């Protein structure tokens, strides 16, 4: 894995930890979760880490997120993934990404991209340039 | 789901940079 990819990682993983135990926890990604514009109960909460949970503790620990990330890192074969980031972008649950929802989830996230970089980057799987991201766009951009 | 969006989207913001 590339030493970029790892620092790069290593923001993510100051973001979804609050506490500086160094460990995810549930009541930690359910705030972010929770500002996404959603609200999950007890069920939903524990449903989104047994994605991750591969142990059966329901928690995201160390050894499933290096398994976990592996299965995104280099993922092409996208089956529940392409969901996955899909649910996580598409806000209004239409189906269509632009830069209406990834803004709010790229300042949600706390990452280095301004309102003109959302645009730019939204070009990136925008084919037809109709200012949004559909799943065929958005399949040929993460699977191919 | 949550952090492997984060894996997905660093993914997705990943693939921007190439042209
Ligand atoms: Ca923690
Ligand atoms: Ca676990
Ligand atoms: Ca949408
Ligand atoms: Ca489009």
């Amino acid at each position: 894995l590339t030493e970029e990819q790892i620092a790069e990682f290593k923001e993510a993983f100051s973001l979804f930890d609050k506490d500086g135990d160094g460990t995810i926890t549930t009541k930690e990604l359910g705030t972010v979760m929770r500002s996404l514009g959603q609200n999950p109960t007890e069920a939903e909460l524990q449903d989104m880490i047994n994605e991750v949970d591969a142990d059966g503790n329901g928690t995201i620990d160390f050894p499933e997120f290096l398994t976990m990330m592996a299965r995104k890192m280099k993922d092409t074969d996208s089956e529940e993934e392409i969901r996955e980031a899909f649910r996580v972008f598409d806000k209004d649950g239409n189906g269509y990404i632009s830069a209406a929802e990834l803004r709010h989830v790229m300042t949600n996230l706390g990452e280095k991209l301004t309102d003109e970089e959302v645009d730019e980057m939204i070009r990136e799987a925008d084919i037809d340039g109709d200012g949004q991201v559909n799943y065929e766009e958005f399949v040929q951009m993460m699977t191919a | 789901m949550d952090c492997l969006c984060i894996v997905t989207t660093k993914k997705y913001r990943y693939q921007d940079e190439d042209t």
